């Protein structure tokens, strides 16, 4: 709910609020803050998410979020975090474009 | 081994029937295993083959055979020298592995006749009779004292059979129980919390729980371990109570020493090199 | 002697919060003598009868033998190495599963709360200078309670 | 008549050994004993004598099924002492306590009790 | 009556494969009756086991690792908690929060009140039971039961 | 059909105490005291005798004890 709330939680900001210049969470990604292409491609990603959010609102007019689907992506991420011994306070080591592509 | 404790015994009370005692400074597993031997492993003699010559009684034959097996038999003097049937070289039976009983009764009288344990006769010498009415001067002797009414007979009925009693132990059939019952109790004040009472005031105190005589009910101690087990072995009458205990321990010794011989047999035959 | 991760003398505020309770377990509510830390801990009240009003000394360490790993356990009664304080009155073994603190804004990382689990018996500790010793991975933590002071 | 003959509960069969020893494939100085035709009475007590010993790391028994007369005893000892000798000592010590118990009971009966015979 | 139908049965209709029914993607079969009551009673964290009983339970378990776990209480005398021995029973390392909805606590507003662990809610991590009590909602024919995740 | 030799629950022989019991009840209306004198302490041994029904007595009365 709330378009503003969706925007806040999902959008990957570039203006970087003075909260550790991308050097928080992410690691070397502070080096790709100057990239124009990466900015446009993610901005393209967010553009698909607003359109998907719009179609998905048409599919489920009632507003139920419970659907049957395979895998259960969230439990897998947890299996993934737990085994590799991922500390969520330590800084990241992942490139965003690697994720999108 | 240095960590084996000398337990200890005290006989509180002894009668012709009961034997009531306390075992102390030992393990529960010992107490429980020894209680189980008193039931199953102590051997005795009971009827095992019944051959029915004539039976005109109002009870069917297999019923007569059942009642008759279940009747008690003195064995103390003879249960030891007797050998087990299967082990004995003889085909069928013999004087050396079994003892023979004979019963013959007919109702020629107008009044109903009862068939009893005294009417059963041992072809074997009177070393091993039925439990009731023999050397007697017994204050337990009351009215008929037939020990068991095998059946009743009205004018005209008759009963002729043979029986062969054999040595065996309770694990194999209940007729071979050498006990009327076996009381077993440990830690009467529930110090060790093996049970957890909801509203402990609602429970009574046994004759062993008298210690604090008070009503404070169960003082706790977590550093304790089960000690001092109370027994009361009670004789069915077919084997006197102390003889039940001494034969139980010996049988348990025999069973254990035998397992040691087979375990030795593993190190002698097929040399223990597997592990 | 085991390398020390945390050490302090705590005083007991309460032994029965809300009151729901059980039996043979009790939930302690405590306050540290350095008054910069707070603590909640479940304890086996049946074998270690604690009481309100008295300051208890508590220490936490990830090791026993000298200063190195040993979590391979089966605990092994046969070890005779005096590396263990063993002089402590109550000892529990467990892992740390969850940690928490403000982690959003500028600086953030202000103070800290740690959640630990000793075999189902839970613990909650709050702090700040204990951040080097808290995790949301890594098992092997030992909780030692001793002396109950004077 | 699909019921087994009652003697079979305790009588040893001619094609079966009284005891069998097999090595564990997982951890060292562990052993597995199979005791045939012998229930909790022997098994529970041998488990306890093994637990009494201070050099036994692990001791236990399981009767796999009620209907099948057989128990297994698994024992694990320190990397110095062999599990077979521990088993040998466990019975022999048990033989010693029971003999002393029988002796002490008999002498206790020897007390001026007048219904001993 | 042939190897051919025996092969077909072993692969298609053999029971262990029949666990999660395609009717409503949940377990067709879970832990029922006494055992289910006995599991709740065993997992309460006031349950403590001394060396002798733990070894016997370890003994009844099949796929046991072979290593004996370190008791959650080292002194004065070794004790393992119930959760601890249940935690050897969980295969590999499955994971699930919640999957309790037990009577316990204060639905809708209690977990938001300090997370004073309250012990009610069940959490399992890397194949070890961290906290909580197991019931029909954890173990039963539930959509998210331990049993479903295990399959 | 006549009281069983030995009580089911435990084993204490009990057929021997039947004839004695009918005598005691004829003498006294004290079922409590009757069972006590016979020595039937615990109640399993007591239910045995207290709850028995001696059908045999009616059964014997047919003449043809001959077929
Ligand atoms: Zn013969
Ligand atoms: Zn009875």
């Amino acid at each position: 709910p709330s378009n503003k709330a969706f925007e806040k939680k999902f959008r990957f900001d570039y203006t970087n609020e003075r909260a550790l210049r991308r050097t928080l969470q992410e690691d070397l990604v502070k080096d790709v803050l100057s990239n124009a292409h990466i900015q446009n491609e993610l901005e393209r990603e967010f553009e698909r998410m607003r359109e998907d959010r719009e179609v998905l609102r048409v599919i489920f007019p009632t507003g139920d979020s419970k659907v049957v689907l395979p895998c259960n992506l969230l439990r897998m991420i947890w299996n993934a975090q737990k085994i590799f011994h991922i500390n969520p306070r330590l800084p990241s080591d992942l490139h965003p474009i690697k994720v999108v592509e | 081994m240095p960590y084996a404790n000398q337990p200890t015994v005290r006989i509180t009370e002894l009668t012709d029937e009961n034997v009531k005692f306390i075992i102390e400074n030992t393990d529960l597993a010992v107490a429980n295993s020894i209680r189980r031997v008193f039931i199953a492993e102590v051997p005795i003699i009971a009827i095992d083959w019944v051959q029915i010559d004539a039976n005109s009684s109002v009870l069917h034959d297999e019923f007569i055979a059942h009642r008759l097996g279940l009747i008690p038999l003195i064995s103390d003097d003879i249960v030891d020298k007797l050998q087990y049937s299967r082990d004995c070289t003889c085909e069928e039976f013999c004087p050396e592995c079994s003892v023979e009983f004979t019963l013959d009764v007919r109702c020629n009288e107008d009044q109903t006749r009862h068939v009893t344990s005294r009417d059963l006769i041992s072809n074997s010498p009177r070393v091993i009779p039925v439990t009731s009415r023999n050397r007697d001067n017994d204050p337990n002797d009351y009215v008929e004292q037939d020990d068991i009414l095998i059946v009743k007979l009205r004018k005209g009925q008759e009963l002729r059979l043979r029986a062969y009693a054999k040595k065996g132990f309770g694990k194999e059939h209940a007729k071979w129980n050498p006990t009327a019952g076996v009381a077993f109790e440990y830690d009467p004040d529930n110090a060790l919390r093996h049970t957890v009472y909801p509203k402990p005031e609602e429970w009574p105190k046994s004759e062993y729980s008298e210690l604090d005589e008070d009503e404070s009910q169960a003082p706790y101690d977590p550093n304790g371990k089960p000690e001092r087990f109370y027994y009361n072995v009670e004789s069915c009458g077919s084997l006197r109570p102390e003889t039940i205990v001494l034969s139980a321990l010996s049988g348990l010794k025999k069973k254990l020493s035998d397992l040691q011989t087979q375990l030795s047999h593993e190190i002698q035959s097929d040399v223990l090199t597997i592990n | 002697m085991a390398g020390i991760l945390f050490e302090d003398i705590f005083d007991v505020k309460d032994i029965d919060p809300e009151g729901k309770k059980f039996d043979r377990v009790s939930r302690l509510h405590c306050e540290s003598e350095s008054f910069k830390m707070d603590l909640i801990l479940d304890v086996n009240i049946q074998i270690y009868p604690v009481d309100l009003g008295d300051k208890f000394r508590l220490v936490i360490a990830s090791t026993l033998y000298e200063d190195g790993t040993l979590d391979d356990g089966e605990y092994n009664p046969t070890d005779d190495r005096p590396s263990r304080a063993d002089q402590f009155e109550y000892v529990m073994y467990g892992k740390v599963y969850r940690i928490e603190g403000d982690e959003t804004s500028t600086e953030a990382a202000t103070r800290l709360s740690a959640y630990v689990s000793y075999g189902g018996l839970l613990m909650r500790l709050q702090g700040d200078a204990n951040n080097l010793h808290g995790f949301e991975v890594d098992s092997r933590v030992y909780l030692l309670m001793k002396k109950l002071a004077f | 008549m699909n019921a087994p003959p009652a003697f079979e509960s305790f009588l040893l069969f001619e094609g079966e050994k009284k005891i069998t020893i097999n090595k564990d494939t997982k951890v060292p100085n562990a052993c597995l004993f199979t005791i045939n035709k012998e229930d909790h009475t022997l098994g529970n007590i041998i488990k306890s004598q093994l637990l009494k010993d201070p050099q036994v790391l692990f001791a236990g028994y399981k009767v796999p099924h009620p209907l099948e007369h057989k128990i297994i005893i698994r024992v694990q000892t320190t990397p110095d002492y062999s599990p077979q000798e521990a088993f040998t000592n466990a019975i022999t010590d048990l033989i010693s306590e029971l003999s002393l118990l029988e002796e002490r009971f008999r002498v206790a009966i020897k007390d001026k009790q007048e219904g001993i015979e | 009556q042939s190897l051919e139908t025996r092969a077909e049965i072993q692969e298609l209709a053999m029971v262990p494969r029949m666990i999660v029914t395609p009717q409503s993607n949940r377990p067709v079969m879970g832990i029922v009756q006494d055992t289910l009551t006995a599991v709740r009673k065993f997992t309460k964290r006031d349950v403590f086991l001394e060396r002798g009983e733990v070894m016997n339970l370890l003994m009844f378990l099949s796929t046991w690792d072979g290593k004996v776990p370190q008791p959650a209480i080292l002194k004065p005398r070794p004790l393992w908690t119930g959760k601890q021995i249940f935690s050897l029973i969980i295969p590999g390392h499955i994971n699930c929060i919640r999957t309790h909805s037990t009577h316990p606590d204060d639905e809708d507003s209690g977990p938001y009140k300090h997370i004073s662990p309250g012990d009610t809610k069940v959490v399992v991590e890397n194949g070890e039971l961290i906290m909580g009590i197991l019931c029909k909602k954890s173990l039963g024919t539930s959509a998210g039961s331990l049993v479903h995740i295990s399959y | 059909m006549i009281i069983p030799v030995r009580c089911f629950t435990c084993g204490k022989i009990v057929g021997n105490k039947w004839e004695a019991y009918l005598g005691l009840l004829q003498a006294e209306y004290t079922e409590g005291d009757a069972l006590d004198a016979l020595g039937l302490k615990r109640y399993c041994c007591r239910r045995m005798l207290l709850a028995h029904v001696d059908l045999i007595e009616k059964l014997l009365n047919y003449a043809p004890l001959e077929k």
